[PDB]
């Protein structure tokens, strides 16, 4: 789904952030987005 | 047929490794990569008529084979190391990238 | 209609080979209507009639979401309205969701969510992303594909390769008094005894008659006879 | 390498029941090649 | 043919491609690439579980997973869905790294019966990336090998994007023809150690 | 070391694929014979060459009978050979018929025969299972030791 | 024989244009493919149809194909006129590799004389090309008996 | 594996030569599926078409060529550097966009190399290979659904020779078909010089092989030596097969391993199990080119009668046969069996 | 008609060529630039590259979760093993004129996420806190010798205009 | 006897059984055996060596048939 990660290319993931917010963020890679 | 829509490949990319070696004549740290043919049986890179790239590295051994082929999504940049010191010091990214090949 | 024709009758074999069946219709020209029951038995698939599925986000939802195109509906005759498609995304056991959270945006557009041993958010609606358009909206949920074609005369009959049989004779534009079929021991369940044995007499000598030679009629009487 | 049996010889190609029992072997036969003769009558 | 790679189509069981392999020490293997449900693994005969591609790919040290999409689609096509489904299984148990990426195997692994009394639990992977796929052999980088599998990954996703892309095992050029003489050979290295283990 | 002779049973062949057992064997008299009083050696019915579309042994008669006036061999090749035209050639100086279609004398009776016939030398060569050693009978003998049968 | 296969050459040639006829029957690129076996199938019986009233009287496989003796007006026509188009189990001799059939002939080349069929009588005889087309239906007859 | 060795059948002099070239195959439990059964159209002079046994082995037994040798694997080690010379770069380098966008060596299925433009890599090697620098038995199979050309060193695989042509004119060169002849040019030389080499059945696909030298065209390579050698030694003895039908060919190729005639020149002074003779035999009229290469003229099987085909006495219904006494009686095949017995004298313990 | 003549001039000097897989060339038709290079590591007799970089500040930083499991903050570095090959010439071109100097080997920079590591180290250990109490040789060999030896911080600089200097004085 | 190459293409076919014959598979094969591949096994097995007695060995230096 063009889900890569700038810097490590990996993927991304869809957290549930504060007050459930839908920001999407990955795992091993300290990087955000709404 | 199908085998001859290379050659005028083989021309369109002479012209178009020729400017890549006129805009760096003003020697600004670019580099260029490129391989040779190791064993051997100092020249001169020479242009034909109409477009023709050629070199002549040995004392008879002609070379005519020049073409670049790659496509280049990535970065690369030289360094030198000298004897695990002090020594890293970085060159410069390479722009282009050819082969030279001989005839057989 | 050779040896492996002959095989699985005597076997009584549940998985039978082309399961085609026959049904005659009630009218001989088409006037739109001779294939409105080929809509009205194929199993529909909403991936034909969907032409553009994506997930949008304002800020805190999740929800996949489904348009259609209504000169698709115009195109190949068949007839449903837009609830009906609501009704069947939960009437889906494989996909796990629940019952009544079904919300109509529109005409074409229709939209649903789901929210909640964790990050399950991002998955469930990865997961139904694409076991969403593989589901059924209307037609018979057994049949593969039904193949409408011309006999020697004007009339005109209706094929379809499917074991479903008993709602065959259900829907509507077909009689229930002229609808063979093959694959004999589901005609036992739908037909009683007696038509599973003249089933057996119609087929042997069907299948046989196609290569030449002709044993006898009196032989198969004894071999339905035996078995039932 | 795996042992015979009882129930290893009963059941099978010809092992009991189609060649012992089924289909025998019998005396008084002959088993030569065959050559036509129209000059004599049929039976 | 051995030592080259075949591709299969069957029908009701999803589709295996098989390759095998054998060098002249002990080797008798081949290798499994199944496509159980929509999700590609990799059994082998000394692995006790099947195991997805996106690990052992990282465990060869290709781990940015850009890359991984880049060599088994490529670009512009259909097989980006197809492989879709793929890469969540490297997401599930989160390895994401390469140092992770190899005790996952020799985690599930019954092999060698703890031969060598001093194990690593981390060098049993390495030897475990040297007993397979044995065309190729490797020294530190796992380059070479960690493609091989891609390319071979390349076939398994083109077979189910039309089933017309298999080829059959009956083509004559998958068949090696192996003499007499090159046979008795065979046969003669395994009988003259025999000679001098007893003579000692 | 025994010898024998080739009396009826045996199996012949043809090396054009055609398996054919001996029916009977007839005297020299009830024999035909040809203008010349040429008395052929084997017989076989015309059925076979529809059905089993042989054509090859119906030129390879031509192309041998024609060697045979003219003294010299000739080669059946695959793909090629000697041809036809020029086989016809031969034996038309030599006076028989263009395409060997010949007509002989019935042995039996004297006259001629209504049809013509088809002559020449073909080459058959023996097979094995000759049936000196397949005719066997078992009438009361042993017995098998777990069994009691033959 | 030529005259079905200039009619072969219009319909071989429309892969550039893509027509399409579509038969009852969901063809998807076949009507290039099952209609030139119906035609192969028309020179096949009418040539064999020709010998027969063209053929004197006192003619052996025509006296013994006359009667139900042995033989066939089919069996005739292959050994004088043309054998027809070699058929394995419903299809018209399939492509070997690089979607040809043989290395001595061009690339994804459809038509027939170069597939399947063969025009040639066995009186005439047959190119080493054609020998083998015959030599994979007659591995079939033996085959189908086990 | 078993029965893996056989006992020569000595019933004829082919019947002996035929057993040497012949192939057991592997019986992969494919019972069900035709295919390994069935024949495949690439095996055009690559091995046997006409001699295959019938009824329980049926498609599993297959027979080599007239014109057939097997290749032998050499080293994969020195044309790996022997393609970077020709310019092709190497796999520790290229990204992962170029490899599919460009095409690909594979070395013996596996990728080294990522070339482009690779016409002018696999002419250039031809011409490396014809000059006889790199050893002859080298395929260059280069498809075109993927993106990549093949090496192939690996021996042990099927290959027969055919002449190279380099345009619409061939490079048969008459006056060296001549100096053949003569005596001092011998077939290793048409290779060494360049006027012929060795194909596999994968460099087949690349190649547009002709039948004759009144086919030629301006696109065209590899003329084919000699079209009747696609028979087997076992199968060559039919007379004119290309006016016969193909499945009366296997009928007699299972039947010519059982015909009697002459066996050995020594065959009065061996000693074998069960061994039969012909007394009076005689070569056939019409020969083959076949047979004068393994010298059956030499001591043939069988004898050339005179044939009159007619019904007659109803005796012959459906091929049957009908001879004279008189012929049998002058000596019409009088066939000879000989049969060992053996024993052995023994010594015992006492 | 023109021949450009050119002369190697290169020993006793080893230059490696880094790629960077993440970085592409452009940017919408705009050569991009490299990443600035914070640290430098290198280890003889296996090779490695782990060079260090910095990622930006609080906008896609995400500061608050990084710090918390593997508590290592802007430091991303990436292992590259060193390969040599024959060929593969570098070379600067002058006006009219342009001088060769043979690579030694060329490296492939790979992300090495060390953060997920090391806190996967402690992770080992401090599982083992609470209870407390109750021949190799080829490729693996190559792995022993890899994970403890001398690093050297290499001081990363931006130079070579005397190396510049020093190819044109050689003939 | 004017000698083309049209027909005569086939005297080459004898030119390759006389030097190279048909017996070539089992001849070559079992040839190469004898003369390289037996020095290939010893040189895989040489150095028959006990832990007993170490200071002992036998090694294989060549083979001949
Ligand atoms: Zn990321």
């Amino acid at each position: 789904m063009l889900s890569f990660c700038p810097s490590c290319n990996n993927m991304l993931l869809i957290t549930s952030g504060d007050s459930g917010v839908y920001t999407l963020a990955c795992r091993s890679c300290p990087y955000e987005f709404p | 047929k199908e085998a001859a829509a290379e050659l005028e490949l083989l021309n369109a990319d002479h012209q178009h490794i020729l400017r890549k070696l006129k805009k760096m004549n003003n020697k600004p740290e670019r580099f260029m990569v490129f391989q040779l043919p190791t064993r051997l049986p100092v020249g001169s890179i020479r242009v034909h008529k109409s477009g023709k790239l050629s070199v002549k590295i040995g004392n008879v051994v002609m070379d005519i084979g020049k073409g670049a082929e790659t496509t280049f999504l990535q970065d690369v940049i030289a360094l030198s190391i000298a004897d695990d010191a002090s020594s890293a010091e970085l060159l410069g990214r390479v722009d282009g990238k050819i082969v030279v090949t001989p005839q057989i | 209609l050779g040896v492996p024709r002959i095989k699985e009758i005597i076997n009584a074999s549940k998985v039978i080979s082309t399961p085609i069946i026959n049904a005659v219709l009630v009218n001989d020209n088409d006037e739109r209507a001779a294939r409105v029951v080929k809509g009205r038995v194929e199993k529909t698939l909403l991936s034909d009639v969907a032409f553009y599925v994506q997930d949008v986000y304002k800020d805190n939802l999740s929800f996949i979401q489904v348009r259609i195109d209504l000169g698709t509906i115009d195109k190949l005759q068949l007839e449903l309205t837009i609830e009906d498609i609501a009704v069947a995304i939960t009437r889906a056991s494989k996909l796990k969701i629940q019952a009544s959270d079904v919300n109509i945006i529109g005409k074409d557009r229709i939209a649903i969510n789901v929210f909640p041993s964790e990050n399950d958010v991002f998955y469930r609606m990865q997961q139904l992303r694409r076991a969403l358009p593989d589901v059924v909206v209307k037609g018979l949920p057994d049949i593969s594909r039904a193949v409408i074609n011309i006999r020697d005369d004007g009339k005109r009959e209706l094929l379809v390769e499917g074991y479903g049989l008993r709602d065959v004779m259900c829907t509507d534009g077909v009689i229930g008094s002229r609808t063979t079929t093959n694959h004999v021991l589901e005609v036992f369940s739908v037909l009683g005894i007696e038509a599973a044995r003249y089933s057996i007499i119609r087929e042997i000598n069907y299948t046989m008659s196609n290569h030449g030679m002709s044993v006898d009629p009196r032989h198969i009487q004894l071999l339905g006879d035996v078995m039932t | 390498k795996p042992i015979r049996g009882f129930c290893q010889r009963l059941k099978g190609k010809q092992g009991r029941f189609r060649g012992n029992l089924s289909g025998k072997r019998v005396d008084f036969s002959g088993r030569t090649v065959i050559s036509p003769d129209p000059n004599l009558s049929i039976d | 043919s051995k030592n080259r790679i075949i591709v299969e189509a069957d029908e009701k069981k999803g589709i295996v491609q098989a390759s095998v392999t054998s060098s002249t020490h002990e080797r008798k293997s081949k290798t499994y690439v199944i496509t159980k449900n929509g999700k590609i693994y990799l059994k082998h005969n000394s692995i006790a579980e099947e195991i997805p591609i996106a690990i052992v790919l990282k465990a060869c040290g290709i781990l940015s997973d850009l890359e991984i999409m880049q060599l088994v689609c490529g670009n512009d096509s259909s097989y980006q869905d197809i492989f879709a489904v793929n890469l969540e299984e490297s997401s599930k148990l989160d390895i994401y790294t390469q140092q992770q990426a190899l005790e996952y195997i020799g985690a599930k692994v019954k092999t060698m019966r703890r031969q060598k009394l001093t194990i690593l639990q981390e060098g049993i992977e390495a030897i475990a990336t040297t007993v397979i796929a044995h065309l190729t052999v490797e020294a530190l980088d796992f380059r070479e090998k960690a493609l091989y599998i891609a390319m071979m990954t390349r076939r398994v996703v083109m077979a189910m994007y039309n089933p017309k892309m298999i080829d059959d095992r009956d083509y004559v050029g998958n068949k090696r023809l192996e003499l007499a003489g090159q046979l008795i050979s065979l046969l003669f290295e395994d009988l003259f150690k025999k000679f001098n283990n007893d003579f000692k | 070391r025994q010898n024998r002779r080739p009396e009826l049973g045996d199996k012949f062949s043809s090396r054009h694929g055609q398996k054919g057992v001996c029916g009977i064997i007839v005297k020299q008299e009830d024999m035909p014979f040809n203008d010349q009083g040429i008395v052929p050696d084997i017989i076989m019915n015309p059925h076979g060459f529809p059905s089993r579309m042989t054509v090859g042994k119906m030129i390879e008669l031509i192309s041998g009978k024609a060697g045979v006036l003219n003294g010299t061999l000739e080669y059946g090749t695959c793909f090629g050979g000697s041809k036809l035209e020029d086989m016809s050639k031969i034996l038309v100086d030599q006076g028989f018929n263009y395409s060997g279609k010949d007509m002989l004398y019935s042995g039996i009776t004297g006259e001629c025969l209504q049809a013509y016939i088809f002559f020449g030398p073909i080459y058959y060569q023996k097979l094995k299972h000759m049936v000196l050693d397949k005719m066997h009978a078992r009438a009361r003998g042993p017995r098998a030791v777990l069994t009691r049968q033959p | 024989v030529e005259i079905a296969y200039h009619k072969c050459d219009e319909l071989i040639t429309l892969f550039n244009k893509g027509e399409l006829e579509t038969q009852p029957g969901c063809n998807e690129e076949q009507t290039l493919e099952a209609k030139i076996g119906g035609l192969l199938s028309k020179v096949r019986e009418e040539v064999g149809d020709v010998c027969i009233n063209e053929l004197d009287n006192w003619n052996a496989p025509l006296i013994m194909a006359t009667c139900g003796s042995k033989g066939s007006t089919l069996n005739v026509s292959q050994m004088v006129a043309v054998v027809g188009q070699q058929i394995i189990s419903g299809n018209r001799v399939p492509d070997g590799f690089q979607d040809r059939s043989l290395p001595h002939f061009p690339k994804n080349s459809k038509t027939p004389q170069s597939k399947g069929f063969v025009r040639n009588s066995f009186f005439s005889g047959l190119s080493p090309p054609e020998f083998l087309f015959h030599a994979i239906s007659g591995r079939e007859g033996l085959v189908d008996t086990a | 594996r078993a029965g893996v060795t056989h006992v020569l059948s000595r019933l004829s002099y082919i019947s002996a030569l035929g057993m040497m070239t012949r192939i057991s195959s592997q019986f992969e439990k494919s019972r069900k599926v035709s295919g390994p059964r069935a024949l495949q159209p690439s095996q055009f002079g690559m091995l046997c078409t006409a001699d295959t046994p019938e009824g329980e082995a049926c498609g599993l037994v297959k027979n080599l060529a007239l014109m057939t040798h097997i290749t032998t694997d050499d080293e994969e080690e020195p044309i790996k550097k022997l393609c970077y010379v020709l310019g092709v770069e190497d796999i520790t380098l290229i990204d992962s966009a170029s490899l599919h966008l460009n095409y690909g060596v594979y070395l013996n299925g596996t990728l080294i190399g990522s070339i482009r433009f690779p016409t002018k890599f696999v002419t250039q090697f031809r011409h490396l290979r014809r000059t006889g620098k790199v050893s002859e038995f080298i395929s260059i199979y280069s498809n075109s659904h993927q993106m990549a050309v093949h090496i192939a060193t690996d021996g042990g695989r099927i290959c027969r020779p055919l002449i190279i042509v380099s345009d619409g004119q061939s490079r048969v060169k008459d006056i060296h078909l001549r100096k053949l002849l003569d005596g001092e040019l011998d077939f290793d030389d048409f290779l060494k010089l360049g006027l012929v080499e060795y194909l596999d059945v994968n460099e087949e696909n690349d190649s547009y092989i002709a039948l004759y030298e009144k086919d030629i065209v301006p696109s065209m390579t590899h003329l084919e030596i000699e079209p009747f050698t696609i028979l087997g030694a076992v199968a060559g003895l039919i007379p004119y097969p290309h006016h016969n039908q193909s499945p009366r060919n296997t009928y007699q190729c299972a039947m010519g391993k059982q015909a009697i005639g002459a066996i050995a020149y020594n065959q009065f002074k061996r000693i074998d199990t069960l061994l039969y003779l012909m007394t009076y035999p005689q070569q056939p009229m019409v020969k083959t080119k076949t047979i004068e290469l393994i010298d059956y003229d030499k001591l043939p099987a069988g004898q050339n009668a005179t044939v009159a085909v007619m019904s007659y006495s109803g005796y012959d219904i459906e091929d049957a046969l009908v001879l004279n006494k008189s012929s049998i009686d002058r000596g019409f095949g009088r066939c000879e069996t000989r049969r060992k017995t053996t024993t052995v004298l023994k010594r015992y313990a006492n | 008609i023109e021949e450009f003549p050119l002369k190697i001039s290169g020993e006793e000097e080893s230059l490696h060529v880094f790629q960077y897989a993440n970085r592409p060339r452009l940017v919408g038709r705009k050569p991009a630039e490299h990443p600035f290079i914070s640290a430098a590591r290198y280890k003889p007799k296996s090779h490695l590259w782990e060079i260090d970089i910095p990622l930006d500040e609080q906008a896609f930083y995400n500061k608050d979760k990084a710090e918390s499991e593997w508590n290592g903050v802007n430091v991303q570095t990436l292992k590259g093993v060193g390969v040599e090959n024959n060929g593969q010439y570098a070379a600067f071109v002058k006006d009219m004129q342009v001088y060769l100097v043979p690579i030694e080997r060329v490296a492939q920079l790979k992300p090495f996420f060390k953060y997920i590591d090391d806190a996967n180290v402690t992770r080992k250990q401090e599982d083992a806190r609470r209870p407390p109490n109750p021949r190799l040789t080829g490729s693996l060999l190559a792995h022993k010798v890899a994970d403890e030896e001398a690093n050297i911080e290499l001081t990363w600089a931006e130079g070579t205009f005397e190396q510049f200097k020093d190819t044109i004085v050689k003939e | 006897d004017e000698i083309n190459t049209a027909q005569d293409k086939w005297h080459l076919l004898p030119a390759f059984l006389k030097v190279k014959g048909l017996v070539k598979q089992h001849l070559d094969s079992f040839n190469y055996f004898v003369d390289t591949d037996l020095k290939k096994i010893i040189k895989a097995n040489q150095l028959i060596l006990s832990d007993v007695d170490p200071e002992f060995y036998l090694k294989y230096v060549d083979i001949r048939v």
